[PDB]
């Protein structure tokens, strides 16, 4: 198999610096092209830089003279040091192996990390329950749920009853108020009498702010 | 006066691919430079070191002409101090280059309809060529932990790659074909002086 | 440089059609363009190298064609599981550009499902905080269109509101919507009356679920 893993990615004021990390499992980096790539949140994919095998790298125009690729043999590991960080840096970025022929085309990424480039500071959720109520709704279903309010930055999650609760659940994208936080619900359709012979609980996780958080409901 | 054999370089029918690049040895001759230059037939002339302008008052030990064929965007690599896939691994030239590239465009005769893969170039190496270099090793390139044996397949590739050069390609996706001229200078007399 | 622009950006279509995405180049890049697939919250898959060559472990109902300026990715009977957004890129440039398109968000299309509307008052826990919160909740509906208008005391609440769609479901292909309306304490007991009422394709008229303050 192949495996990239990325790190690094988190908080940083504007001006500051941060470095990613990507380690790599199912080929060696030190023989391979490699390239980051990176998301805005809700735009497009913007490569930023690659590096080949014989080691010259390459930067986008928006990254040139701040971002540096690196990578090390032994641990296998491909790194990007950001430095002087804008907010338009705000970005997921990922790792990805590069193929050279016929161009550049990248056959595997990793998962990606968050890199939040803003001067307002973390803050852990709370984390309230959305109680069942209004009656046996004429029929056999209920809803029952988490408002995971006021944190930053992104993300979090949620599971429910150590995650031995998945069908039926639906955690919605974090929308973000007026006053600069996050807000969001995770919400779970349940039969109307598991209400009292079962238990629910939510499992809010907000490593930014190192925030755990078990919830029941009702 | 023995005239050098630019000819045989410039106007030769056949070139090679840059990862196997020709040399031509030149020696006891007199070239005259100028008739080059003002030829309106380049696309590229840059000297270095030298100057194209009043150069052909001097005289070398010996001059060598690489010739080969790359496509249009990637003659901005045959300069000192460049990288890419061609600086780093076809043909690299030292950050001392004394000399001039010379490059024309051939679309006319390098191109053919359906595509003319003849032409060439390493697209992987674990090492960056030295200067004057020359690689033409095909064996199956390792991008992982696992031994090839001289069989492709997922980590294991084939080091080379063909161009495809097609009539209405792009211009910088067409053809051209570039000689390198270097001047060596030494202790020893000089051979090819070119009044 | 180069520009990628890719068409259309925003397409819905049916479990079986055949989906068709357009991209092109502002200048000839005779056969070095890739297509990825990426959906939510996910990493990008390749899907289609050398604009006609499917990549090792991709379903053969993708398929790449097209050359010089234009291309186009097609499915040929769009899965359930194929919502994606796609992308283009340019592999072209010498330097390097790696040029993407803006992307092509790539629906599933089904029959109209009116939503399961739910409403959550504040917890008693959070009106210790001097704070509360109403949740309404629209469940498994398509089209993802809807309209969450929050009454209070029949007076039509703006500002104070916020809402988050879920993504497509994998199998059911339906859209979930979570609407939460924030007072404070003491401007949330001055009220009775909390409703909010939904409009979509699948109700022959609008819903309006309601609670009283203090049930
Ligand atoms: C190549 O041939 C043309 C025409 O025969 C001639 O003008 C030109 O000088 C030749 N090139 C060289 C390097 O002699």
């Amino acid at each position: 198999e192949v495996q990239l893993v990325e790190s690094g990615g988190g908080l940083v004021q504007p001006g500051g610096s941060l470095r990613l990390s990507c380690a790599a499992s199912g080929f060696t980096v030190s023989s391979n092209y490699m390239s980051w790539v990176r998301q805005a949140p809700g735009k497009g994919l913007e490569w930023v830089s690659v590096i080949y095998s014989g080691g010259s790298t390459f930067y986008a125009d928006s990254v040139k003279g701040r971002f540096t690729i690196s990578r090390d043999n032994s641990m296998n590991t491909l790194f990007l040091q950001m430095n002087s960080l804008r907010a338009e840096d705000t970005a997921v970025y990922y790792c990805a192996r590069v193929l050279p022929m016929y161009g550049d085309y990248l056959d595997y990424w990793g998962q990606g990390t968050l890199v939040t480039v803003s001067s307002a500071s973390t803050k852990g959720p709370s984390v309230f329950p959305l109680a069942p109520s209004s009656k046996s709704t004429s029929g056999g279903t209920a809803a029952l749920g988490c408002l995971v309010k006021d944190y930053f930055p992104e993300p979090v999650t949620v599971s429910w009853n150590s995650g031995a609760l998945t069908s039926g659940v639906h955690t919605f994208p974090a929308v973000l108020q007026s006053s600069g936080l996050y807000s969001l619900s995770s919400v779970v359709t349940v039969p109307s009498s598991s209400l009292g012979t079962q238990t629910y609980i939510c499992n809010v996780n907000h490593k930014p702010s190192n925030t755990k958080v078990d919830k029941r409901v009702e | 006066t023995n005239l050098c054999p630019f000819g045989e370089v410039f106007n030769a029918t056949r070139f090679a691919s840059v990862y196997a690049w020709n040399r031509k040895r030149i020696s006891n001759c007199v070239a005259d430079y100028s008739v080059l230059y003002n030829s309106a037939s380049f696309s590229t002339f840059k000297c270095y070191g030298v100057s194209p302008t009043k150069l052909n008052d001097l005289c070398f030990t010996n001059v060598y002409a690489d010739s080969f064929v790359i496509r249009g965007d990637e003659v901005r690599q045959i300069a000192p101090g460049q990288t890419g896939k061609i600086a780093d691994y076809n043909y690299k030239l030292p950050d001392d280059f004394t000399g001039c590239v010379i490059a024309w465009n051939s679309n006319n005769l390098d191109s053919k309809v359906g595509g003319n893969y003849n032409y060439l170039y390493r697209l992987f190496r674990k090492s960056n060529l030295k200067p004057f270099e020359r690689d033409i090793s095909t064996e199956i390139y390792q991008a992982g932990s696992t031994p090839c044996n001289g069989v492709e397949g997922f980590n294991c590739y084939f080091p080379l790659q063909s161009y495809g050069f097609q009539p209405t390609n792009g211009v910088g996706y067409q053809p051209y074909r570039v000689v390198v001229l270097s001047f060596e200078l030494l202790h020893a007399p000089a051979t090819v002086c070119g009044p | 440089d180069i520009v990628m622009t890719q068409s259309p950006s925003s397409l819905s279509a049916s479990v079986g059609d055949r989906v068709t995405i357009t991209c092109r180049a502002s200048q000839s890049i005779s056969r070095y363009l890739n297509w990825y697939q990426q959906k939510p919250g996910k990493a990008p898959k390749l899907l289609i190298y050398a604009a006609s060559s499917l990549q090792s472990g991709v379903p053969s109902r993708f398929s790449g064609s097209g050359s010089g300026t234009d291309f186009t990715l097609t499915i040929s009977s769009l899965q359930p599981e194929d919502f994606a957004t796609y992308y283009c890129q340019q592999s072209y440039s010498t330097p390097p550009e790696y040029t993407f398109g803006q992307g092509t968000k790539l629906e599933i299309k089904r029959t109209v499902a009116a939503p399961s509307v739910f409403i959550f008052p504040p917890s008693d826990e959070q009106l210790k905080s001097g704070t509360a919160s109403v949740v309404c909740l629209l469940n498994n509906f398509y089209p993802r269109e809807a309209k969450v208008q929050w009454k209070v005391d029949n007076a039509l609440q703006s500002g104070n509101s916020q809402e988050s769609v879920t993504e497509q479901d994998s199998k059911d292909s339906t859209y979930s919507l979570s609407s939460t309306l924030t007072l404070s304490k003491a401007d949330y007991e001055k009220h009775k009356v909390y409703a909010c009422e939904v409009t979509h394709q699948g109700l022959s008229s609008p819903v309006t679920k309601s609670f009283n303050r203090g049930e």
